[PDB]
């Protein structure tokens, strides 16, 4: 019924005291409503939140229309504004109606750039580039499916403007097979490259893939031979103000129309284990491929929506290298990798290992041929993968992976893992996260690799850990380094008294804010809370803990 | 300009309730000229078992008819009753006359005595910094300093003193004033003008008043602390008084 | 070293016909189980069938997460790791109910300034997050049936 | 004008306790987390880091209450490194440790001797003015150091004790102590058909200043009574003996400057008699109420002690004792046996008590004068006044209570006067009280103009904000509203002014785990001194209580009822 | 109208001697309520000597309590007020015990005086009002033998 509910007031060192009193309307029971006055002192006014959860024959869904007329920090902040108006919004719509339609919506905007920066929300957080603005309409039925897109964004960054936005995103998507021995299957695409400057390229694209797949099948083997076209019609556009710059201009209308071939293959064996571990068995899953598609000249065409892909196990094996149409590759390739689970007499996968390479045969061509390799490499075993997942016990995990490398002589990338969990209130947990500075120049754009901060790569070494002491308290932590430049990223520290009427729950950070361009060094940014939950008649308590490793900017995540 | 030459240098208490009667020889329209160096004595009255600090200033000054001049008082809140300490140097404009028997430029560093006696007048250019003179040192104390301490400080000043070589010549008299008086090339006397009385710190704060001169103007502004009595027994309400009492002041000759 | 070729499959011989029970049979994930199961030779059966011996899946809820993985010295996130979990229970008839989990796991870089060209990734990082999910799926049944039989 | 918030929240076995934080806006966030210590039965500390971040730093506050075979006791060592504001505020002492000492021994030993012991040592002249002290006793600003020893019977008494204090070189207030001060005092009865007292007391004065006089005194009051009393009258005389011997050293500053020559040595002998008289009549009321009874109940009395010249005894212990309606009555003028008045006089005295059928009183109203034969001369008599008259029926007085129904009230009192023809005092109020939470109240007060100069300091007489006397009118009220909401509010109203005194509102949520309260009030916080008009202070403060899993229960009212500057008071 | 005097309005007969039993017998309150009691003809029996069929006066606990009442023009205090709340039950034997109580109210100035004579004065305050409070003990007397008689 129509009620407040608990409140809840805390000290935090940026806004000195909070205060929450939130109410809770009700309708018919489909809908509701949580409006909740939120005091901040040093800001002033008070925040007004209004979520509004619902459901409709479309489906489920929620609002926020966060809500602060007056803020006394961002007045000091920009006293040339005229107001200093804050707000949010949170759509999110997502269900399907009378099982083949089906609709999507997710929205969120902010009154100014530098809102989740000095905010907290659920629905976004400091690092952070841009907020997504995206709607969706379809229907989907087993065989043919067309949807309705509308991609926007909203960066913050103000150093560069340019954004762009796909207006109509129409994408039929038929399926039917039992075609004599083949299968078929077509796509489709039309869009409308609108950017939120004047003086950047527009576009008009359309595509029609078909495809002829072929499968095989044996007790043991796979082998799947495929063909499929590609066409790619252009109208690009206002290239006035672009053809200047660029030595080669951008022209209008461009036909792109490629075949592509590939051929897949595996099979598997068995050992059992009974000489060294009775009672278990053990496979082994080679598996081979080879690529080939014609190179087209693609320097004429402005990259819209095109990003080169990473490197894991099953990404060698992928079709592409950049995820979009816009700037589809050219290589020939083989591809290998070996497979080697060991189950256990329940005939569970208990551990599991691979490795794989992607030696090529000329190049790697896109006709836009001017990225600059740490050193170049023409052909070879370039690119080399690796991964494994061993399931030590029901209460331990170890998750790896490794993109080794011949071209430069340097591990692309490495991730690992190890957790021990017992119960949800105790867990300890390592991490790691390399990325090797060649990479971040082979992929990311020129800008990041001259750059102080976006130069070293990444070397990160996590640490999660928890433990409920006696029954009441909660103590959480973690710690994650930077090996390269040897000093701190994020640090996190929080206890939580939970009695039966109240609980009271403190917390520590420093995580990186900003860049100093002056000094060129890592401008930190700690943070101390001291929260007291007023919870009385609530008969679930819960010592809370699986919520404070979920509140730093890297949250925590269970590897098993 | 006038030289007037000397009669007396009176340094009594008053004789009646606030009323001082030095008495000298006078001639007959010589306009008689009194500079004051002691306007003001805090005296500590008693009020039914309590011990009160309490401002004596001087404000009215009546010729005799031809014999003395007299000198009437008045305290700060105008309830109690006290024999004040006055002192000063009177002169008729129409027999020694007084003398510059010392002039340089020194510097204080919170207290200096006088090297001989007389009636020193000064000349510094500071703004954080009051001078006051009470009956034989020069004291400066900081001023934008607000808290109970007796916080010193150190100017640089330009120092004259006359007594019984240049002769004495005065000049225009300033009512120095809780507003910017301008003054030029001139020299200033030396005296306390005044007492405050303060909430402060949790005591009834008491200190002087002085000489504040920035650029070329004069201003009333706080000195050296008397003393300290406790809120805790009696509470008292401010006041900020300053001496009508005018200052001499002398040309930048000597 | 005596490794033979497997000739028990990947999906048991009381499993060769299966009821795929879903909420959703035509979203992305059950495309993905259909296909899964033809590559299998599964004869794959409604629910209108008379057959009550036949063995039927229930694919439950997905959950797609993904949060930052590791910050760049200025503050921003640079590599991103969403995972996904799908439920699932297994009805073999003549015995009790059993239940299997999937979780995947996968990566990739952001880049503010490209943010439409890091969105038709994450619509493709999904859409074959939905493919290595379903084969833990179709990898678990020989546990049900060996672990039922007991 | 100034507003200032204040938010809030905290609580009302070798374990934690629970901590309280606040916010305010002078003296920003300030954070306690006790700690309990038990170690022994009869030993138990209590260390509590207090952090404070305006000085930026956290001091220890600690305890150690202990029961050892001694007696009762406690300890406080509160210590702070290092100031930050302190620094600021006094640039010249070099260290910025502040600290405070406390002791608060005592114990029985055979159930008649006794001990006492207050030390409270500090640091810095300004540690009380910056700190709320939880434990220290401060004396005109310093910090005492009273020690004391006991005996008792049921009639022989003894309390030598003395006490000194922590004066440091920056106060200039003048107290004076008592090093050290037997007390003797005999009680035996039916001597006959008499009674009799014995006082004693050897004391002596020392200033805390080094130009004040000292002292030693003695003193001695022998008494006798006689009590006689009838079924429908009383009476009792008596006459005492007075003897104090001073022995005054240290007069050189205080003779210098003034004309009223302290003496050496004083020996002041005065005997005095009293004659007490009262009378009670009755009458059945039956005419107005059934059954009820009234009570006509007049009263005299007839002081006289002979007049002594007092201008060469210092005025060491002496103030003014002022007047009520038992205040007629009295015995003395001045209180303490340093300015003994003289009095040659006769007061007179009616009431009237109307009883109900229960024998339950339910009204009384009384009236009297002090009718003065001969001036009361003390010898320094330096008192202002509006009159020229001294002998006769000076002082008028009154009282009332009328006890409507259970749940009412309301009382009386005044005080004319004739050496100023006009009303001096006419305390008044009336209250309806339910229960704890529903009630209400107004009030009043007067003073004239004329009082505040007669009897306040005499810069009282010249001060905008002294000299107008008092004149103002109140009101609180209370009410719950739900079975867990209550409702507060008061405003005092001046009335030679026309502008308001006080203003205080709150409400209260108040559950079996927590309550939430929240308060507004608008107060006088001191005067311009510049423009001279009065100068508000707007105040809203937001509190929580952690009520934990007990008994402790409350609407909130009567807590919050004591929270402005004029608290309330039953008055029922 | 005709006023009979008094007739034995006093202590009630019954209670023309009882024990002052109090958990302070020395302190100021007992000697006032002692004396009180002698003016009115009661003899004090020797603290239980008796064997029993006495009344009995049970002193309770006092409380003194000085709050601010009215403020000059610059917010500071002028009147005080005193109150101090007296409690007593008295025993009949065999019978029951009934309680009595008391309340007196004193207002006056704040006088800024020394910390010696501010003392005395809240001395002479203190033990006037531990008179005035004794003496309504000594009334409310006749009340208990009225609630005692039905």
């Amino acid at each position: 019924r129509s009620g407040f509910l608990i409140p809840n007031a805390k000290y935090t060192t940026t806004n000195y005291f909070e205060f929450y009193l939130p109410y809770y309307w009700n309708i018919a029971p489909n809908m509701d409503a949580t409006i909740t006055p939120h005091y901040m002192h040093r800001r002033g006014n008070i925040m007004w939140e209004n979520e509004f959860r619902y459901l409709s024959q479309a489906g489920a869904g929620l609002m926020e229309l966060d809500y602060l007329p007056s803020d006394k920090v961002y007045e000091d902040e920009h006293p040339n504004d005229d107001s200093s108006r804050r707000w949010l919004f949170y759509w999110n719509h997502s269900g399907v109606m009378d099982q083949v339609w089906r609709f999507n919506v997710d929205y969120t905007k902010v009154s100014d750039p530098s809102y989740f920066n000095d905010f907290d929300n659920k629905y976004g957080s400091s690092t952070d580039g841009y907020a997504t603005q995206k709607f969706s309409v379809g229907y989907a039925v087993q065989n043919f499916n067309a949807t309705v897109s509308t991609k926007q964004f909203q960066v913050f960054s103000e150093q560069n403007t340019s954004s762009y936005s796909a207006e109509p995103q129409l994408d039929v998507n038929y399926y039917q097979n039992d075609v004599g021995p083949f299968d078929t299957r077509i796509y489709g695409q039309a869009v409308h490259f609108v950017n939120t400057r004047d003086d950047m390229p527009e576009a008009t694209r359309v595509h029609l893939e078909p495809t002829i797949n072929l499968p095989l099948s044996n007790n043991w083997g796979s082998i799947n031979t495929e063909a499929k076209f590609l066409a790619t019609h252009y109208q690009q556009t206002n290239l006035d103000w672009y053809n200047s710059r660029n030595t080669t201009k951008l022209d209008e209308s461009v036909n792109r129309v490629m075949p592509q071939f590939k051929v897949d293959g595996k099979m598997v064996f068995e050992r059992d284990m009974e000489m060294l571990a009775p009672g278990y068995t053990q496979t082994l899953e080679p598996r081979a491929q080879y690529l080939y598609v014609p190179y087209r000249d693609q320097s004429d065409i402005y990259n819209y929506d095109s990003s080169l892909l990473q490197s894991d196990y099953s990404g060698l094996f992928r079709d592409r290298t950049y995820g979009g149409l816009d700037r589809i590759a050219s290589a020939n390739q083989v591809t290998t990798g070996v497979t080697s689970r060991i189950y256990d007499d329940a005939a569970v996968e208990r551990f599991n290992i691979s490795v794989g390479q992607i030696y090529y045969f000329t190049e790697s061509r896109t006709g836009d041929d001017n990225i600059t390799w740490e050193n170049d490499d023409k052909t070879g075993s370039l690119v080399w993968a690796g991964d494994t997942y061993w399931r030590i016990s029901e209460r331990w995990g170890l998750r790896g992976g490794i993109q080794y490398d011949t071209r430069l002589d340097n591990v692309a990338t490495s991730n690992s893992s190890i957790e021990y969990r017992r119960d949800e209130d105790r867990l300890v947990q390592l991490n790691y996260h390399y990325a090797s500075p060649e990479y971040i120049q082979a992929t990311l754009p020129k800008y990041y690799s001259t750059a102080e901060q976006y130069k070293n790569g990444i070397s990160q070494v996590g640490a999660v850990a928890s433990r409920p002491i006696a029954d009441r308290w909660s103590i959480v932590g973690a710690y994650y380094y930077d090996t390269n430049a040897n000093k701190q990223a994020d640090s996190m520290l929080g206890v939580q008294y939970s009695s039966c009427c109240y609980a009271i729950r403190v917390g520590y950070e420093r995580k990186l804010n900003g860049w100093d361009n002056d000094k060129q060094h890592a401008v930190y940014d700690n943070a101390i809370g001291f929260n007291i939950e007023l919870r009385g008649l609530s008969s679930n308590y819960g010592l809370g803990t699986q919520e404070m490793l979920r509140s730093n900017i890297l949250p925590y995540q269970n590897t098993l | 300009l006038r030289a007037p030459s000397y009669c007396t240098s009176f340094n009594q208490r008053a004789q009646s309730n606030k009323t001082l009667t030095i008495n000298t020889p006078l001639t007959a329209g010589s306009q008689v000229v009194v500079a004051l160096t002691r306007p003001v004595e805090v005296i500590e009255v008693f009020d039914q078992t309590l011990v009160i600090p309490d401002p004596f200033y001087v404000t009215s000054v009546t010729r005799n008819g031809n014999s003395g001049i007299t000198l009437r008082g008045d305290d700060a809140y105008g309830a109690y009753s006290g024999l004040p300490q006055w002192a000063g140097v009177i002169m008729e404009v129409l027999a020694k006359l007084m003398t510059c028997r010392y002039a340089k430029r020194v510097r204080v560093n919170g207290s200096m005595a006088l090297p001989v006696s007389g009636v020193p007048f000064a000349r510094w250019d500071d703004g954080n910094v009051s001078v006051g003179f009470d009956g034989g040192s020069i004291i400066v104390r900081n001023a934008s300093y607000g808290g109970i301490d007796d916080v010193a400080a150190s100017v640089d000043m330009d120092l004259v003193i006359f007594n019984n070589n240049k002769p004495f010549v005065y000049d225009r008299t300033i009512n120095i004033g809780t507003s910017d008086q301008n003054i030029g090339n001139s020299l200033i006397q030396l005296s306390y003008t005044g007492a405050l009385i303060q909430n402060n710190g949790g005591y009834n704060h008491v200190r002087m008043n002085g000489i504040r001169m920035a650029g070329n103007n004069v201003r009333v502004a706080k000195n050296r602390v008397i003393g300290n009595y406790s809120r805790q027994q009696f509470q008292m309400p401010g006041k900020n008084i300053a001496v009508p009492t005018p200052l001499l002041v002398i040309p930048n000759m000597y | 070293c005596g490794w033979h070729l497997r000739d028990t499959t990947q999906v048991p011989s009381t499993m060769k016909v299966m009821i795929l029970d879903s909420g959703d049979p035509n979203g992305p994930l059950s495309r993905a189980v259909r296909n899964q199961l033809r590559l299998n030779g599964v004869e794959l059966l409604d629910k209108e069938t008379t057959r009550k011996d036949v063995p039927s899946l229930r694919l439950g809820k997905v959950s797609i997460a993904k949060d930052t993985a590791s910050v760049f010295r200025n503050g921003q996130t640079a590599e991103y790791q969403m995972i996904m979990t799908v439920n699932a229970t297994v009805l073999i008839p003549g015995r009790d109910i059993y239940p299997i989990s999937a979780k995947v796991f996968r990566s990739f870089f952001d880049n503010p300034q490209m943010a439409l060209a890091k969105d038709n990734e994450q619509d493709m990082i999904v859409k074959e997050m939905y493919d290595r999910a379903a084969e833990q799926l179709i990898r678990k049944l020989p546990s049900i049936r060996a672990a039922d039989i007991r």
